[PDB]
RNA sequence: AGCCAGGAUGUUGGCUUAGAAGCAGCCAUCAUUUAAAGAAAGCGUAAUAGCUCACUGGUCGAGUCGGCCUGCGCGGAAGA
């Protein structure tokens, strides 16, 4: 599980998730798993999907996780009233918008990249698509 | 048979048929591949 | 031979007679005789040289048991008779386990012409060196 | 070797461009050299199947606008974020 | 797409081969007469074997195959 090594403040406000994404082209690799839905992704979903990919295209290839969590999500325990402070940091999510290339892959044929990205897009909560490295 | 909400062709003899508004997978090779309700 | 009518191919190293541990009733399930691997088969084995299994066609007729003629020496123990260690291949091609001189394969390939596919010497030369590719046997050029 | 038939955009801004992409076209511009920049509207499907090739981004293109021919080169393409379609293309004269 | 034909040899390739002789195993994964063929893609064995196919010929006489972008729909869908 991914999590920043050392923050600056422990608890972040909710804020909103509007507009489109910045990481949009397949930059590092050759094939990409790009988001279409909005959503947000916990570190467990990123790890689950990465294990599905790494298993699927065996220890050949090279995989880039282009998103990183760095946003702490706090929850209140059970049978605790409202108020009395902000909750506790339970997990860490990355906020996703439509357009984020969530993962990249290189060093495989396209048909294995289709296969691993299908296998791993079923571990994520957002609708997802397959993209290739377009040249300009 | 298997009532699932994803019905798929598990074999190359499996065959998707819609009967009475129900998607089904009829196989001839293996009757374990018989499925309903996709 | 004909349509498949009770002929199979099975034994182990035929320096001895009638292998009881390895196969046994595998040569007794069909109409193939138990006795005709013991005396007359070794009578037809001593015509060239012993110490080789023979995958052979045994066409069981309405005669006593059958009639048999051994035809070809197979290339498994012919490519194991001088190859390297006596244990086996395992993973032979990713390293250098065996090595075979190609002149003796040119003369054995020049001998064997019944149970092959080829009409030229060079056409069937590297086929048996394809069996050297099988057990990882590095040919010495 | 590519010939891309174009028209001149009499309207511009985000209203007119988004109206222009719902009608299965997309805006573009031809700038470079000493001339004024030229606002251009392009059919979408022709240019999309055309840019699926690699030579679209390397070879000299020819754009036919008002019965002229401007030999341009595809400078920079804005693509839609999550759909296989185009927002806009910058064409530098050549 | 149907229908009529062919689809092998070293190849028991050695296996920890107790039986694997393409079939509970791993490395290999070659080369040829040949339009064409995998040391076997599916089943299958006490065990070879048994078939079908991957590919090619004939019959057939006009479309067919699979992706993409989309509109509307189907299933997923159980409560007093």
């Amino acid at each position: 599980m991914l999590q920043p090594k050392r923050t600056k403040f422990r608890k972040m406000h909710k804020g909103r998730n509007r507009g489109l994404a910045q990481g949009t082209d397949v930059s590092f690799g050759s094939f990409g798993l790009k988001a279409v839905g909005r959503g947000r992704l916990t570190a467990r979903q990123i790890e689950a999907a990465r294990r599905a990919m790494t298993r699927a295209v065996k220890r050949q290839g090279k995989i880039w996780i282009r998103v990183f969590p760095d946003k702490p999500i706090t929850e209140k325990p059970l049978a605790v009233r409202m108020g009395k402070g902000k909750g506790n940091v339970e997990y860490w999510v990355a906020l996703i918008q439509p357009g984020k290339v969530l993962y990249e892959m290189d060093g495989v044929p396209e048909e294995l990249a289709r296969e691993a990205f299908k296998l791993a897009a079923a571990k994520l909560p957002i609708k997802t698509t397959f993209v290739t490295k377009t040249v300009m | 048979m298997k009532v699932r909400a994803s019905v798929k062709k598990l074999c190359r003899n499996c065959k998707i048929v819609k009967r009475d508004g129900v998607i089904r997978v009829i196989c001839s090779a293996e009757p374990k591949h018989k499925q309903r309700q996709g | 031979a004909k349509k498949v009518q009770a002929y199979v191919k099975l034994q182990v190293a035929a320096g001895m007679a009638n292998p009881s541990p390895p196969v046994g009733p595998a040569l007794g399930q069909q109409g193939v005789n138990i006795m005709e691997f013991c005396k007359a088969f070794n009578a037809k084995t001593d015509s060239i040289e012993k110490g080789l299994p023979i995958p052979v066609v045994i066409t069981v007729y309405a005669d006593r048991s059958f009639t048999f003629v051994t035809k070809t020496p197979p290339a498994a123990v012919l490519l194991k008779k001088a190859a390297g260690i006596k244990s086996g291949s395992g993973k032979p091609n990713k390293d250098k386990v065996g090595k075979i001189s190609r002149a003796q394969l040119q003369e054995i390939a020049q001998t064997k012409a019944a149970d092959m596919t080829g009409a030229d010497i060079e056409a069937m030369t590297r086929s048996i060196e394809g069996t050297a590719r099988s057990m990882g046997l590095v040919v010495e050029d | 070797m590519f010939t891309i038939n174009a028209e001149v955009r009499k309207e511009q801004g985000k209203g007119a461009s988004r109206r222009l992409r719902a009608a299965n076209k997309f805006p573009a511009i031809i700038y470079g050299g000493k001339e004024a920049p030229l606002a251009i509207e392009l059919d979408h499907d022709k240019v999309m199947n055309m840019q699926a090739k690699a030579e679209f981004y390397s070879e000299v293109l020819t754009i036919v606008v008002d019965g002229k021919e401007i030999k341009v080169k595809a400078q920079d393409v804005q693509r839609h974020p999550y759909k296989p379609k185009l927002q806009h293309i910058d064409f530098v004269r050549a």
